[PDB]
């Protein structure tokens, strides 16, 4: 009822389970990609594998 | 809730950024991942139930 | 067989090495044995605990 009180009043829950997995990844962030280097050593992030 | 709702997320881009600028969340509790952090993760899948 | 007090020597020098690189790989109750893991899933005060 739209009287209860805050306690008793509806809420929308919504979990979000992530799926870490040696698997290929299909979500993530907005973060852009950027060109290959080789043979120098350098700093790397592949899908979050920093 | 007995029977809640679960819809699997695949094959995009997320931008948890539309969800962790907003004031409208009661809660925002997270497990094993920090919530500002998620935008520089990936996952095989999400399930949003 | 007979230079066995010699191979011996080199077989118990490599498993105390091999022993000391696989314990690299366990959690000892962590999230993740990779400290990278941690230190790009987990915020500062959070990562210093695992």
């Amino acid at each position: 009822q739209p009287t209860n009180g805050v306690g008793y009043q509806p809420y929308r829950v919504v979990v979000l389970s992530f799926e870490l997995l040696h698997a290929p990844a299909t979500v993530c962030g907005p973060k852009k990609s950027t060109n290959l280097v080789k043979n120098k050593c350098v700093n790397f992030n592949f899908n979050g594998l920093t | 809730v007995y029977a809640w709702n679960r819809k699997r997320i695949s094959n995009c881009v997320a931008d948890y950024s539309v969800l962790y600028n907003s004031a409208s969340f009661s809660t925002f509790k997270c497990y094993g991942v920090s919530p500002t952090k998620l935008n520089d993760l990936c996952f095989t899948n999400v399930y949003a139930d | 067989s007979a230079l066995g007090k010699l191979q011996d020597v080199v077989n118990q020098n490599a498993q105390a090495l091999n022993t000391l690189v696989k314990q690299l790989s366990s959690n000892f109750g962590a999230i993740s044995s990779v400290l990278n893991d941690i230190l790009s899933r987990l915020d500062k005060v959070e990562a210093e605990v695992q």
